[PDB]
RNA sequence: AACGAGGAAUUCCUAGUAAGCGCAAGUCAUCAGCUUGCGUUGAUUACGUCCCUGCCCUUUGUACACAC
């Protein structure tokens, strides 16, 4: 499970989203947007959580092959999310669409 | 010392220093009742409900707002709670509540109808006298001794 | 001497003595400035008559408040009353009274406790 | 789900009602004509507009 | 295709209680139970319709009302169900005198009738029975009413005779994805089914035929396992 | 039992349903 | 094309007032962070009972607000939320604690959902008001529930009471404190997402009233 | 061994109130196992209704008009 809280404050754990039971390697925030978290896991799925609803994933971004361990956003389009697995096959995903298969 | 009208001008009331408040007709030119106090205190002002049911008057000496019924000449109660003389009184033409101007520097709103019996003070800068109220019945105009004229809202 | 005017404020057992003189635009309470009020959440309740009136009307006046008695909430309410009374008593005496009237109206349109303090008197039914 | 905002025309009195139920004539906001007697539970004064769930029941005495 | 969970050991499901009002769960209430105590003099006994009846005759109550045996075998049937092993229900007891008892889902009920009567006669006077491992007290007497202690998203129905017969499967699947089903059964002998019609809103029946108190909760709970897919 | 206002309502409902009963019957003949 | 110049001398004070205070003299802000402007009650029938027309600095104006009957409608609901946080025996008569909790609460709400924390509170209070409610009938033992409609003041009063208890019951014995769960309860109440306690009582009290009209 | 905020059943309470906090005094009765004052903090919810339970009043309007 991932935990996101305020900077310069260890005392106030603001949010603790429970992801899948696999370990989460990378948890990145959106660059242009400022309210949606994107996390990966060893469960071979990336998830996009809006922090208003920290219990159900807004878009379960699937289709990965093995061990997504680094993902990034693209500063032009907010609908496009880059996703890197651990076997090559650098996925480029769309979240405006259904979001279960790369473009 | 104070003269007021009530109920389409057919009946009319008057307060004097004699210790009485006297109703009058303008059809038969005669008094109906001569309401009095328990010891005949003086009187400053008079006010009437827009319905011809309750008369009230205020005094220099006893400074309790005595109220009478129009039908029964006995006084109902003494609406008290002031320090120094109640100067002016007036009933609201819609909400049917009375406002008391007193030398306590406080404007008192008395809701005396229908199980309420509640007292609301609005305290002002200085010795407030000569109250008046809108025909809408939601505002109170008062004249302080300091010179300024203040305008309030009865409900708020 | 310089022009001066003095007002009083009152919460439950806390009194405030504010003296308003012409000067350099400085604000003082108990020797300390106004940026050091200790309840730390009610510090915007003592800036409150400052920012309703516009800070230009305090740019040439001086305020010195002593406070004794009360606790913390009752003390801060005494300071905001004595500053608001002290500003409106300076402007009725040596400045325009139409300035006083717009100063008084800006307070009573906001809240009546800044001008005169309602004594929370007991009532028997 | 058609909610209907309803201005209170007059809070009634001297009617058979339980404590915490005041019988109130309300009037819809779609037109100024049609008034329906309903029951209001909370502290209600004059001229506050009120949200009705449905708009056809004829609210009788609470007995 | 889909990735497995990282942990595959079997783990104990959480013990649902009145503190938690979130998860989807089953509530069974043995309402109008006949469980009261009286002093023999030197000893304290539970009133029975069979053991001592002339005591009830002096009390003015009828003999046939005080039946704690049917409430005993209702608990043994309900708590030994596989749903209790699956940890998806808790059970309350609403007595005839207004005492409301919360039965925790982990308690090992005494098996014979005489040991259960000994357990309850100290429950009504100490207000709680503690655990042998000193963790958390099993049978806790809680505050009236029952509707505040139910889960928040709540569905209340009762088991009756004149009620329409619907399949137990069809009522559970037509219930929502997070509502907690609360069924208020009659733990008394024979009489009116108006023990908790104030709380529930529709009466629900299971058969046109006469069903006992033990088999009424047993039928619907066995429909709960076949609908919640354990 | 009842209250004034409610007593007139049941009087109003009973008589006019009888009045509208004889009115439609008069239109029948 | 048209100017009204009222300030001529640059306003410099001998006592140094910080610029965070000086820029607050144009718009009166809640806690000097959030503006009361454009905070409009979206759902109807709770205006003049949920009031945000007058702006307030801190939620602490202890006036005469219970002596009259409907004087409670004039309270700003930021202050009505702080005053209603004393729903226990341990936090009675501690408003400086209750104001500091709400200041932390509006901080978390603005960080999470970025429009306005006050606008969320206005939207959250106007959602969870139970628009239909039930009451019993005496009837000589015939105690049947009967649906009755609800005053707008009671809709405000039940909304604030349920949202505060929803914060207090969630952080009863947990790792989260009252400031975190009140932000979670208010944000879920503004969406109407049916996971807050307050929305879960809104449809439950209505459906009980909807079961017997 | 008893004990994780207390059952049924009851009692009190409408604004500087309930509740929380300390300080002082020990007043010809009473009080040290406590009593009485004085300050700090300071709310929710009615503020309507006679539907239930009670309690009382009235049933010639006589106190001068008009109205009823």
């Amino acid at each position: 499970l991932v935990s996101v809280y305020d900077s310069y404050n260890p005392r106030t754990i603001l949010l603790s989203i429970n992801a899948s039971t696999h370990p989460t390697h990378v948890t990145k925030f959106h660059t242009q947007d400022n309210k949606i978290l994107a996390t990966a896991s060893d469960d071979r799925v990336t998830r996009l959580w809006d922090i208003s609803n920290a219990y159900e994933p807004q878009l379960e971004l699937t289709g990965a092959t093995d061990y997504v361990r680094t993902l990034s956003f693209i500063p032009a389009a907010p609908h496009l999310v880059a996703t890197g697995s651990y076997d090559g096959l650098i996925r480029l995903y769309d979240t405006r669409s259904s979001g279960s298969t790369p473009i | 010392t104070a003269v007021q009208f009530a109920k389409r001008g057919q009946v009319m009331f008057s307060s004097s220093l004699d210790g009485t408040v006297r109703a009058w007709d303008l059809i038969r030119y005669r008094n109906f009742r001569t309401f009095t106090g328990t010891e005949r205190i003086q009187f400053n002002c008079l006010a009437v409900d827009p319905s011809g049911e309750v008369v009230c008057a205020g005094s220099l000496d006893n400074f309790d707002i005595h109220v009478w019924s129009v039908q029964t000449g006995q006084l109902l109660d003494a609406l008290s709670g002031h320090e120094g003389p109640v100067s002016c009184l007036s009933f609201s033409q819609e909400n049917s509540v009375l406002a008391s101007a007193s030398w306590d520097k406080t404007i008192r709103i008395w809701s005396i109808f229908g199980r309420s019996q509640q007292v609301e003070p609005i305290e002002v800068y200085s010795d407030v006298l000569a109250l008046s109220m809108r025909p809408d019945g939601k505002e109170v105009a008062v004249s302080t001794l300091k010179g300024q004229i203040s305008i309030f809202n009865i409900e708020d | 001497a310089v022009p001066s005017v003095q007002t009083f404020g009152k919460k439950k057992s806390a009194t405030a003595v504010a003296h308003v003189k012409a000067g350099k635009g400085l604000i003082k309470v108990n020797g300390s400035p106004i940026t050091l009020v200790e309840p730390e959440i009610l510090r915007f309740k003592v800036y409150e008559p400052l920012l309703l009136v516009g800070l230009d009307k305090f740019s040439n006046i001086d305020i010195r408040v002593r406070v004794t008695g009360g606790g913390h909430v009752s003390q801060v309410y005494a300071i905001r009353q004595a500053i608001a009374k002290g500003l409106v008593a300076y402007h009725q005496k040596y400045v325009d009274e139409q300035s006083k009237n717009e100063l008084k109206k800006a307070f009573t349109s906001y809240d009546r406790t800044l001008l005169i303090a309602d004594s929370r008197r007991p009532e028997p039914k | 789900t058609p909610v209907t905002l309803a201005k209170v025309i007059k809070v009634l009195g001297r009617t058979g009602s339980r404590g915490g139920v005041t019988q109130v004539r309300v009037e819809f906001l779609e037109d100024t004509s049609r008034t329906i007697v309903r029951n209001v539970k909370g502290p209600v004064r004059e001229n506050d507009i009120l949200v009705l769930m449905e708009s056809e029941r004829e609210a009788r005495r609470l007995r | 295709q889909k990735a497995l969970p990282a942990s595959l050991v079997p783990q104990a499901p959480p013990v649902l209680t009145s503190k938690d009002k979130i998860t989807k769960r089953m509530i069974v209430v043995l309402a109008m139970a006949s469980l009261e105590t009286h002093k023999i003099s030197d000893k304290y006994v539970l009133l029975n319709c069979d053991d001592h009846q002339g005591l009830l005759k002096k009390m003015g109550r009828d003999i046939s009302e005080a039946r704690p045996d049917i409430t005993h075998q209702c608990l043994l049937t309900l708590l030994d169900s596989p749903i209790n092993k699956a940890g998806k229900l808790q059970v309350y007891i609403q007595t005839s005198r207004g005492i409301l008892i919360e039965v925790n889902p982990t308690v090992r009920i005494p098996r014979t009738f005489k040991r259960f009567s000994g357990l309850m006669v100290q429950l009504l006077h100490k207000l709680s029975i503690r655990s042998v491992n000193s963790e958390e007290k099993l049978l806790k007497v809680i505050k009236n009413p029952i509707t505040d202690h139910l889960p928040t998203k709540c569905r209340k129905v009762t088991l009756s005779f004149d009620a329409p017969v619907i399949r137990v499967q069809d009522y559970i699947e037509k219930l929502d994805d997070d509502e907690s089903i609360c069924v208020f059964v009659g733990a008394m002998a024979r009489g009116k089914d108006n023990f908790a019609d104030e709380y529930v809103d529709e009466k629900v029946g299971l058969s046109n035929y006469p069903l006992s108190a033990s088999v009424a909760c047993s039928k619907f709970c066995h429909g709960a396992e076949d609908a919640w897919n354990i | 039992s009842l209250k004034a206002g409610e007593r007139l309502m049941e009087a109003l409902d009973l008589g006019i349903a009888e009045i509208e009963g004889l009115e439609a019957y008069n239109r029948d003949m | 094309d048209f100017e009204v110049v009222e300030e001529f001398t640059p306003v410099v004070l001998a006592t140094p007032i910080p610029e965070e205070v000086q820029q607050a003299q144009t718009e009166i802000k809640l806690f000097n962070k959030w503006s009361f402007e454009e905070v409009e009650v979206k759902d109807a029938s709770l205006v003049d009972y949920v009031q945000v027309r007058q702006p307030i600095f801190v939620a602490h104006t202890a006036g005469r607000y219970a002596n009259k009957r409907f004087r409670k409608a004039q309270c700003p609901i930021i202050e009505r939320l702080t005053n209603s946080l004393m729903m226990n025996g341990r936090n009675n008569g501690k408003k400086l604690k209750a104001v500091r909790i709400i200041k932390h609460t509006l901080d978390i709400i603005n960080v999470l959902t970025d429009q306005n924390p006050i606008q969320v509170v206005v939207d959250a209070i106007t959602n969870t008001g139970p628009r239909e409610d039930t009451t019993r009938v005496g009837g000589g033992g015939a105690a049947r529930r009967q649906a009755v409609d609800v005053s707008p003041l009671r809709r405000v009063n039940q909304a604030i009471a349920l949202l505060t208890i929803g914060a207090r019951e969630a952080a009863f014995r947990n790792i989260k404190t009252i400031a975190e769960t009140l932000a979670e309860e208010l944000i879920n109440a503004a969406k109407g997402s049916s996971t807050s306690y307050a929305i879960k009582k809104k449809d439950e009290l209505e459906r009980v009233a909807k079961s017997n009209r």
